[PDB]
């Protein structure tokens, strides 16, 4: 099978929920990274969808799917999937998925602590 | 939290088809891949809300959508077709066991045409299957 689906909590700052689809076996090309992302409790929505891959061969090139109005979501969408695409070399998805509850200012203040708990999943998970 | 998925291989060398799908409070996101590969994505949203029966049958019946081209081309005439067809799968079937459907998948699963009665046919039982 060529590519894979994933469900993780990251914990130990919000614990976070992650659905990722990945290439079953990796160096960096044609395969697109999918990744869901979001707080977890214990229903929620699909408040932006962003599109990144590298326009060359860093240049990656992104653009909003499904475009959101909060700056603070946004910016999370957006730095994801361009590091993600950055980080493997690959066209990459990303969606955040908001709580009912979802203050965004914890995005904010978060901001550096989520994309990295991301990309080390991600690095682990691809090996 | 939820994640749908389904992997078979296009009938009858065959190219594996995965499917993948999140629901959400204001949409579900539905992955088509093509041996993991996915290069489009198509927002399917619903369009608003003697004598006879047949004019309500007409209006409880008449289910129009529009799909926005995010990514890829915007002006395939099977597009439409297909994501129309799984947005009505959506609704009528698979929720149960407000309409906005997001779709990335493979172009290349699609006179110009290939065999694609049964291959959309296929597509659709894949996802039902799902659960979708």
């Amino acid at each position: 099978m060529l590519v894979k689906t994933i469900s993780r909590t990251i914990e130990s700052q919000p614990t976070l929920d992650v659905i990722a689809t990945l290439p079953a076996d990796d160096r960096s090309k044609k395969i697109p990274i999918s990744l869901v992302v979001g707080f977890k409790q214990e229903s929620s929505s699909l408040s932006c969808y962003y599109y990144a891959i590298p326009l060359m061969r860093s240049n990656v090139v992104g653009i909003p799917l499904l475009d959101t109005k909060d700056d603070r979501i946004r910016d999370m969408a957006r730095h994801m999937a361009t590091i993600i695409s950055e980080r493997f070399n690959r066209p990459c998805y990303v969606t955040w998925s908001s709580l009912p509850s979802e203050d965004p200012s914890m995005l904010v203040a978060n901001h550096l602590y989520i994309l990295k708990k991301c990309l080390d999943l991600l690095k682990t998970e691809l090996g | 939290m939820i994640s749908y998925e389904f992997q078979t291989h296009l009938p009858k060398e065959n190219k594996e088809l995965y499917v993948q799908a999140t629901h959400f409070n204001n949409t579900i996101l539905l992955q088509i891949r093509l041996n993991g590969e996915m290069d489009s994505t198509y927002e399917v949203s619903s369009k608003g809300l003697y004598d006879d029966e047949e004019e309500e049958f007409v209006r409880d019946h008449l289910s129009d959508y529009q799909v926005v081209t995010k990514l890829g081309d915007s002006a395939d005439p099977k597009v439409p077709v297909v994501c129309v067809q799984i947005a009505e799968l959506y609704r009528r079937v698979i929720l149960p066991e407000q309409f906005s459907l997001l779709i990335s998948m493979s172009s290349k699963i699609w006179s110009a045409d290939d065999n694609d009665f049964g291959k959309l046919v296929f597509v659709l039982k894949c996802i039902k299957d799902m659960y979708a």
